[PDB]
RNA sequence: GAGCUAGCCCUGGCCAGGGUGAAGCUGGGGUGAGACCCAGUGGAGGCCCGAACCGGUGGGGGAUGCAAACCCCUCGGAUGA
RNA sequence: GAAUGCCGGCAUGAGUAACGAUAAAGAGGGUGAGAAUCCCUCUCGCCGUAAGCCCAAGGGUUCCUACGCAAUGGUCGUCAGCGUAGGGUUAGGCGGGACCUAAGGUGAAGCCGAAAGGCGUAGCCGAAGGGCAGCCGGUUAAUAUUCCGGCCCUUCCCGCAGGUGCGAUGGGGGGACGCUCUAGGCUAGGGGGACCGGAGCCAUGGACGAGCCCGGCCAGAAGCGCAGGGUGGGAGGUAGGCAAAUCCGCCUCCCAACAAGCUCUGCGUGGUGGGGAAGCCCGGGUGACAACCCCCCGAAGCCAGGGAGCCAAGAAAAGCCUCUAAGCACAACCUGCGGGAACCCGUACCGCAAACCGACACAGGUGGGCGGGUGCAAGAGCACUCAGGCGCGCGGGAGAACCCUCGCCAAGGAACUCUGCAAGUUGGCCCCGUAACUUCGGGAGAAGGGGUGCUCCCUGGGGUGAUGAGCCCCGGGGAGCCGCAGUGAACAGGCUCUGGCGACUGUUUACCAAAAACACAGCUCUCUGCGAACUCGUAAGAGGAGGUAUAGGGAGCGACGCUUGCCCGGUGCCGGAAGGUCAAGGGGAGGGGUGCAAGCCCCGAACCGAAGCCCCGGUGAACGGCGGCCGUAACUAUAACGGUCCUAAGGUAGCGAAAUUCCUUGUCGGGUAAGUUCCGACCUGCACGAAAAGCGUAACGACCGGAGCGCUGUCUCGGCGAGGGACCCGGUGAAAUUGAACUGGCCGUGAAGAUGCGGCCUACCCGUGGCAGGACGAAAAGACCCCGUGGAGCUUUACUGCAGCC
RNA sequence: CGAUGUCGGCUCGUCGCAUCCUGGGGCUGAAGAAGGUCCCAAGGGUUGGGCUGUUCGCCCAUUAAAGCGGCACGCGAGCUG
RNA sequence: UGGGAGAGGGUGGUGGAAUUCCCGGAGUAGCGGUGAAAUGCGCAGAUACCGGGAGGAACGCCGAUGGCGAAGGCAGCCACCUGGUCCACCCGUGACGCUGAGGCGCGAAAGCGUGGGGAGCAAACCGGAUUAGAUACCCGGGUAGUCCACGCCCUAAACG
RNA sequence: CCGAGGGUAGGGCCCGUGACUGGGGCGAAGUCGUAACAAGGUAGCUGUACCGGAAGGUGCGGCUGGAU
């Protein structure tokens, strides 16, 4: 049947992509926390 | 003059449509039409606000002058009554001798061809438009201002009116469609004759698909719900009230009143409404 | 977190074929004029049958599955909420 | 040594289940150490509104080639979407950007918020919508509307020439629009030809033929032809389109009006460039100087911004045209021609799937376009087939039980069973014919029947064409032929009567309920005068609504018909400028602390003092409620009638053993041989009853009862047969579970149901296929139940608060 | 209670005997025939249907007879639901 | 042809009396109702009086033993539209007539549907009295209805 | 070919019968009340509507076949 993930690369950069974390506090701690915490990725990978 | 159905189907059975007869116009004039913003009954945060609203059929509002003031002594002819989706109201487009065009909503018994004209000194005509201090007592009248230049407020629907009924200083007393009694001030403008196609509401719209054309989608009852979205949920089978019946947020919806009591304009209501 | 799902907004797309034959129109009759009747034209409808498409009624299978809801047969809607 | 402990390793089950659609294979020849599995050939089967082809999304090198086979591949592997390496994606015209705006998002102005931040006009962003210039062929192992060829085209820059009041982010026009139906003319596509071109062929009884087989085009600028779309012309006035305006709007006059003219597309033609089958031979060469013609069918596509009808009344902005303003008229713009200039990103490949979403090469899911032929009334249905693509990555045998999917069945025909569950029956088209009832539409495909193939003859109309031939479409009659059977295969209702519920089409518990539940038109009550009420928000701000009482919110009821009785004492809501109570506050009688005192300080009575409450009224489609006992008639029985107690008032009409009836299978009637169900009645209604509506109701229903006809493997009552498994052999090889086990029966005993204790009995050792009685078998620390001063949802006249409102 | 699945039906039986029938008997208010009642006896047998989920029961038509109980109200790792 | 009388019909408008309600004023201890009363209304200020206003319905006197219409029926006043009817003259047509099964139209009240309207009146209903009872008569309330438009109903002691 | 008739199916009309139900007629001495006849003690009658154990009552409009 129709599943979960239907994968849209506009949609995953909107919701998820670096600009839309550093448009509001807490995204702004999900990249500070990130960082902290030493991730190779701070953001998903979408390829535009 | 409501049109019938023959019963063909069985929503065809009670249907009932306008006869559209007054409608000379079937194309909206360009240069007064803009989109109409639909809402689906939700404000500004995205959250529904009206409940069962939405998915009517779509409209272009034409932009209707409830000022007419604007154009004192200017006559105009009437060139076309036209439909209106946003009111139950017929327009009329009516043709400046300035050239300028302009819709107001029509008035019973307006005719195209005819002249209409706005200002202190115009004919009490059905289709004219005075300061309500001008018209004489008893005149039957709508589209009327509720504050000087505010624009006109009262008696805009189908088959509505509102009369004059007296005068008592700067202000007329007013029945307004719903019988209250009210001081309205002289300087507010109001246009002779009631409101047009007032066999709107014997129209039937029978069935469910042409409340859903309106944008009505469909309504439930409190009591088909659970207690944790309204008073009247939950009980076991079919239940009354068992509380006196109360809205989704729980306040009373038999007989309590809910005009502020405190308010300013409560100096000029004479008389609440009837019926 | 509304890339699932629920609702709504904007912008596009889709619905083989067959059937029924509303109003109106035209003519004929009718009458004081009419209502009205008749025939042709017409092509209405949350109209009918049925694919796509959307469903999920009953039964059988499946039950460490092909599948954490599937398969077969059957069945509902299919110009409309 | 235990924690259903944690991490890891290794066992058991077991060579066991399984190896992922039952579309299907066989052989020969290659290669290689090795071959059912790789390659080639021939035979066979499967898809063919796809299981083929082209887009988009997503994926991201999987593409092509060489060399490989450890692992991955459910077996094998020499093969591969695998390993290593090399190569491969070429655009002014395709898509997107250097254009436009939609929702929405953002946001100079501005507004609000303890902070964070929330809003917000313009503007900006934002596309699968608007707009915009490339078609046909060739070439590579792999890209191609991109490279090449041929023919076309756009924008920008500069120039030359001609022309003009040139000039805009401003004004205006235009862009610019719905649904259903649809005309004319075309094209796409397809059928046929006795015509043109073609390698060949004559089989096995016949055919050297008007034979078989194969093909008979594609693109194309200007011009012209055809079909359409768009569009009046002139003048005078002018106060409107937030400056101006010759524009546009409005008024008047004149000429034109199915037209014409001008303009723009579509199609045809068109200089020219291409392509070009079968077969034969080895992707290619031939065929081939290939031919490239005629007739017919014909779109849902094109002309298009076409036409008609209808109500639910159908985006915006730019490009573009016109108007003028600053300006500038040496400029500038329009037109024609010439030269120059023309950037960024994508382009491989999979793409209904082994490359996407499902942990898997997973029977699932995934939007748009093309989707050929013949027959079946039509069609995208169905059968078979084209082009094209496949046989589904374990096989070989055997022909047990049993299971699955399937076929048939003597006599019977629902006797099966909770239930005709299931499976039969019926089944398309044509014609005949069709009841109660009805809201006059319907019920209706009611029911029930007859026809249906092929041949010959006569004959009617229509389209194309010419008015004819041909082609093509719709028919009428007559005479016959065959078989068991002519919608001969595939696809394609069983029917009727009678109840309950719900009017209806719809909707719902994604994944155990599709319903009588929700919704629904419609009815009523109620709130709401507009800065509405109401809703979200601390607010600003929104929604309501660019609406205005024929409107908007809330509530109940639920088409329609006939109706909806009585009670306002309690609760609610509504009304009541009196009275009673009533907080802060006002007032300050009268005290008190202190000080030498002026003072300073604390308490404080009457009285005045809001909402609320009390109190007085109203109100039922507001919350709700609508009695008891005893007696009585000239047979009896029963009480129209009476007595009395109580209530705020004692249930009306209608209906009633009911989706409600306890006693109950009430009683009587019907249906049946027989009826706890069903239907119709009766009424002592445990415990109907009038918008939590009452009683009905045509039509409707995958709803739930009861009955009958038809027909059946449901059954008496089972038999046979098919295929896929089970079974045997080769290959690969799990799982839950498991204290250890050398693990029998009875009768007893035992924590009360013993392989394990006692007595007796029986029993050589180990397997394979089967069956499920036990191992209180597995699974899941029982959902029931109780317990915990454990939790959570919900309610209210429980408590106590808070928002909100007064 | 770290689970002993719970009515009825179907299938499949097996057992007890306080015996429904068949066999053998005594007493009889046993003429005969048919019964009544008790004794012995478990070898075998003990029907088909309507109603209801029903067990049971009632009914229809038969019968030699239409027996009563146990087996976790026998039997859901056998089926139904 | 010339004239007439008339509540004949339809439409539009419009006048004054009275009632009820509302607002202001003034005033206070009852009003109302009957056979008598009670319920009811009234110190929260009723009744009685004055002024203002809203709204509906019916038109006093004239008015009659009157008039008109086929009937049912028709009454303030104004205008418009429209019917029947009588008289005069003796002008025109030349029996063109009478009745009339069917058909068609009209048809008081009440009633019904969809809207509107609602002052007074008033089935139902509530209460107070009366009575043995009083589902009545009488009294206080009161909803349909009575009024408008359109569409039905088609009855009557529709009688002379 | 037609054809008595037979069979399948569906209609129409009439007759009988049916739990139960509706009123109707009649029947020496039942119960309730007193609606009409007199102004019948509220003049009666009336078509319609609504209500009530029952006759009846009430509303609307009509009739005199109403008395004084
Ligand atoms: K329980
Ligand atoms: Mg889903
Ligand atoms: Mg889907
Ligand atoms: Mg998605
Ligand atoms: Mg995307
Ligand atoms: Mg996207
Ligand atoms: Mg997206
Ligand atoms: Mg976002
Ligand atoms: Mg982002
Ligand atoms: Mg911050
Ligand atoms: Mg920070
Ligand atoms: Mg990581
Ligand atoms: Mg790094
Ligand atoms: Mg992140
Ligand atoms: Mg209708
Ligand atoms: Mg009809
Ligand atoms: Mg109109
Ligand atoms: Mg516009
Ligand atoms: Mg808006
Ligand atoms: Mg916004
Ligand atoms: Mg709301
Ligand atoms: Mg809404
Ligand atoms: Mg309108
Ligand atoms: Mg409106
Ligand atoms: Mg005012
Ligand atoms: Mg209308
Ligand atoms: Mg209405
Ligand atoms: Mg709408
Ligand atoms: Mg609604
Ligand atoms: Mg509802
Ligand atoms: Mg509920
Ligand atoms: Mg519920
Ligand atoms: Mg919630
Ligand atoms: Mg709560
Ligand atoms: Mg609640
Ligand atoms: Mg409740
Ligand atoms: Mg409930
Ligand atoms: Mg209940
Ligand atoms: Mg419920
Ligand atoms: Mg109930
Ligand atoms: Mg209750
Ligand atoms: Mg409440
Ligand atoms: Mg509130
Ligand atoms: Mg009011
Ligand atoms: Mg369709
Ligand atoms: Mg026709
Ligand atoms: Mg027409
Ligand atoms: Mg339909
Ligand atoms: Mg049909
Ligand atoms: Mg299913
Ligand atoms: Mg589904
Ligand atoms: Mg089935
Ligand atoms: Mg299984
Ligand atoms: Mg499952
Ligand atoms: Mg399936
Ligand atoms: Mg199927
Ligand atoms: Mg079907
Ligand atoms: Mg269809
Ligand atoms: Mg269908
Ligand atoms: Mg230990
Ligand atoms: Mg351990
Ligand atoms: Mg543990
Ligand atoms: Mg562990
Ligand atoms: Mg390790
Ligand atoms: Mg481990
Ligand atoms: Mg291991
Ligand atoms: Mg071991
Ligand atoms: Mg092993
Ligand atoms: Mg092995
Ligand atoms: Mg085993
Ligand atoms: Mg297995
Ligand atoms: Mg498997
Ligand atoms: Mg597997
Ligand atoms: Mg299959
Ligand atoms: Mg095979
Ligand atoms: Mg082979
Ligand atoms: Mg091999
Ligand atoms: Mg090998
Ligand atoms: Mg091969
Ligand atoms: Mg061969
Ligand atoms: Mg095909
Ligand atoms: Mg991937
Ligand atoms: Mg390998
Ligand atoms: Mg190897
Ligand atoms: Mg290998
Ligand atoms: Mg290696
Ligand atoms: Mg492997
Ligand atoms: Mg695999
Ligand atoms: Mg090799
Ligand atoms: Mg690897
Ligand atoms: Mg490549
Ligand atoms: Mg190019
Ligand atoms: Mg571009
Ligand atoms: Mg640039
Ligand atoms: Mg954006
Ligand atoms: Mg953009
Ligand atoms: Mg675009
Ligand atoms: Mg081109
Ligand atoms: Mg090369
Ligand atoms: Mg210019
Ligand atoms: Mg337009
Ligand atoms: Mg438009
Ligand atoms: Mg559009
Ligand atoms: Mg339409
Ligand atoms: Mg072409
Ligand atoms: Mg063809
Ligand atoms: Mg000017
Ligand atoms: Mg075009
Ligand atoms: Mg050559
Ligand atoms: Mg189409
Ligand atoms: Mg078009
Ligand atoms: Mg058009
Ligand atoms: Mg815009
Ligand atoms: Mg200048
Ligand atoms: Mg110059
Ligand atoms: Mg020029
Ligand atoms: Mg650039
Ligand atoms: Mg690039
Ligand atoms: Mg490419
Ligand atoms: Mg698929
Ligand atoms: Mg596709
Ligand atoms: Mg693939
Ligand atoms: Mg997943
Ligand atoms: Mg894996
Ligand atoms: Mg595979
Ligand atoms: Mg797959
Ligand atoms: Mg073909
Ligand atoms: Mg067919
Ligand atoms: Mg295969
Ligand atoms: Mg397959
Ligand atoms: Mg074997
Ligand atoms: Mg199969
Ligand atoms: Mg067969
Ligand atoms: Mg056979
Ligand atoms: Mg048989
Ligand atoms: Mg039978
Ligand atoms: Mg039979
Ligand atoms: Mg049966
Ligand atoms: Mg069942
Ligand atoms: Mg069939
Ligand atoms: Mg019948
Ligand atoms: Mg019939
Ligand atoms: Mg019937
Ligand atoms: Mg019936
Ligand atoms: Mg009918
Ligand atoms: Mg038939
Ligand atoms: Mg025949
Ligand atoms: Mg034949
Ligand atoms: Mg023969
Ligand atoms: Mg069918
Ligand atoms: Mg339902
Ligand atoms: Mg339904
Ligand atoms: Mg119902
Ligand atoms: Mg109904
Ligand atoms: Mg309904
Ligand atoms: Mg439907
Ligand atoms: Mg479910
Ligand atoms: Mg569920
Ligand atoms: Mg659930
Ligand atoms: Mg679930
Ligand atoms: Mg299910
Ligand atoms: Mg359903
Ligand atoms: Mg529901
Ligand atoms: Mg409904
Ligand atoms: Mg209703
Ligand atoms: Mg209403
Ligand atoms: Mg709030
Ligand atoms: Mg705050
Ligand atoms: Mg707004
Ligand atoms: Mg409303
Ligand atoms: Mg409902
Ligand atoms: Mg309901
Ligand atoms: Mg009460
Ligand atoms: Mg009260
Ligand atoms: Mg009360
Ligand atoms: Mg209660
Ligand atoms: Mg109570
Ligand atoms: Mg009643
Ligand atoms: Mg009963
Ligand atoms: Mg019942
Ligand atoms: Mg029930
Ligand atoms: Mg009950
Ligand atoms: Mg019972
Ligand atoms: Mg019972
Ligand atoms: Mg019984
Ligand atoms: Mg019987
Ligand atoms: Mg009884
Ligand atoms: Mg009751
Ligand atoms: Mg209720
Ligand atoms: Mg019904
Ligand atoms: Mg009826
Ligand atoms: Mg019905
Ligand atoms: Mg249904
Ligand atoms: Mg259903
Ligand atoms: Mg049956
Ligand atoms: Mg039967
Ligand atoms: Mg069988
Ligand atoms: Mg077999
Ligand atoms: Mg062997
Ligand atoms: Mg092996
Ligand atoms: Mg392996
Ligand atoms: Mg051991
Ligand atoms: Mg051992
Ligand atoms: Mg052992
Ligand atoms: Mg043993
Ligand atoms: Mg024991
Ligand atoms: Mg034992
Ligand atoms: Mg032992
Ligand atoms: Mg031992
Ligand atoms: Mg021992
Ligand atoms: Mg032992
Ligand atoms: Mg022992
Ligand atoms: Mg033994
Ligand atoms: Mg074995
Ligand atoms: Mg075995
Ligand atoms: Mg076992
Ligand atoms: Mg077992
Ligand atoms: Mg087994
Ligand atoms: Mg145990
Ligand atoms: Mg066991
Ligand atoms: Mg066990
Ligand atoms: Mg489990
Ligand atoms: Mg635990
Ligand atoms: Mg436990
Ligand atoms: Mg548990
Ligand atoms: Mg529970
Ligand atoms: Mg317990
Ligand atoms: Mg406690
Ligand atoms: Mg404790
Ligand atoms: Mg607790
Ligand atoms: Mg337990
Ligand atoms: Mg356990
Ligand atoms: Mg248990
Ligand atoms: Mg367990
Ligand atoms: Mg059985
Ligand atoms: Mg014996
Ligand atoms: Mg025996
Ligand atoms: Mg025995
Ligand atoms: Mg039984
Ligand atoms: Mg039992
Ligand atoms: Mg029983
Ligand atoms: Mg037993
Ligand atoms: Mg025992
Ligand atoms: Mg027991
Ligand atoms: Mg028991
Ligand atoms: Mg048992
Ligand atoms: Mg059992
Ligand atoms: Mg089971
Ligand atoms: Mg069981
Ligand atoms: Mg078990
Ligand atoms: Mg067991
Ligand atoms: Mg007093
Ligand atoms: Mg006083
Ligand atoms: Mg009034
Ligand atoms: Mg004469
Ligand atoms: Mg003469
Ligand atoms: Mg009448
Ligand atoms: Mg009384
Ligand atoms: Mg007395
Ligand atoms: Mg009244
Ligand atoms: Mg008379
Ligand atoms: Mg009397
Ligand atoms: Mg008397
Ligand atoms: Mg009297
Ligand atoms: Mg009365």
């Amino acid at each position: 049947m129709k599943r979960t993930w239907q994968p849209n690369r506009r949609k995953r950069a909107k919701t998820h992509g670096f600009r839309a974390r550093m448009r509001t506090p807490g995204g702004r701690k999900v990249l500070k926390r990130r960082r902290q915490k030493g991730r190779w990725r701070l953001t998903p990978a979408v390829r535009k | 003059a409501v049109k019938k159905f023959k019963p063909y189907t069985p929503s065809r059975r009670f249907m009932t449509v306008a006869d559209f007869s007054e409608i000379t116009k079937t194309e909206p004039e360009k240069s007064l039409v803009k989109p109409l913003k639909k809402t689906g009954g939700r404000n500004n945060q995205g959250r529904i606000t009206v409940r069962f609203r939405g998915g009517g059929h779509k409209r272009l509002y034409r932009i209707i002058d409830f000022k007419r003031w604007d154009k004192v002594g200017i006559p105009a002819k009437v060139a076309a009554i036209e439909y209106d989706p946003n009111r139950s109201a017929r327009i009329a487009l009516l043709h400046y001798v300035d050239g300028e065009k302009r819709y107001i909503i029509a008035p019973d018994g307006l005719q195209v061809g005819q002249q209409v004209v706005a200002g202190p000194d115009a004919p009490i005509q059905v289709g004219n438009a005075l300061p309500l201090r001008f018209i004489p007592v008893g005149t039957v009248v709508h589209a009327v201002e509720l504050e000087p230049k505010k624009g006109a407020k009262l008696a805009r629907a189908a088959g509505t009116s509102a009369q004059i009924q007296g005068r008592e200083g700067d202000y007329v007393i007013l029945r307004l469609p719903s019988g209250e009694l009210r001081k309205v001030h002289g300087e507010c403008y109001a246009t002779v004759g009631a409101v047009g196609n007032a066999d709107h509401k014997n129209i039937v719209l029978g069935k469910a698909g042409r409340s859903r054309w309106l944008g009505r989608r469909p309504h439930v009852r409190g009591a088909a719900m659970n207690p944790v979205d309204h008073p009247h949920g939950g009980g076991e089978g079919r239940a009354p009230r068992g509380r006196p019946p109360a809205s989704p947020w729980g306040w009373q919806t038999k007989g309590l009143k809910t005009r502020k009591r405190r308010k300013p304009s409560s100096r000029f209501i004479i008389a609440r409404r009837k019926k």
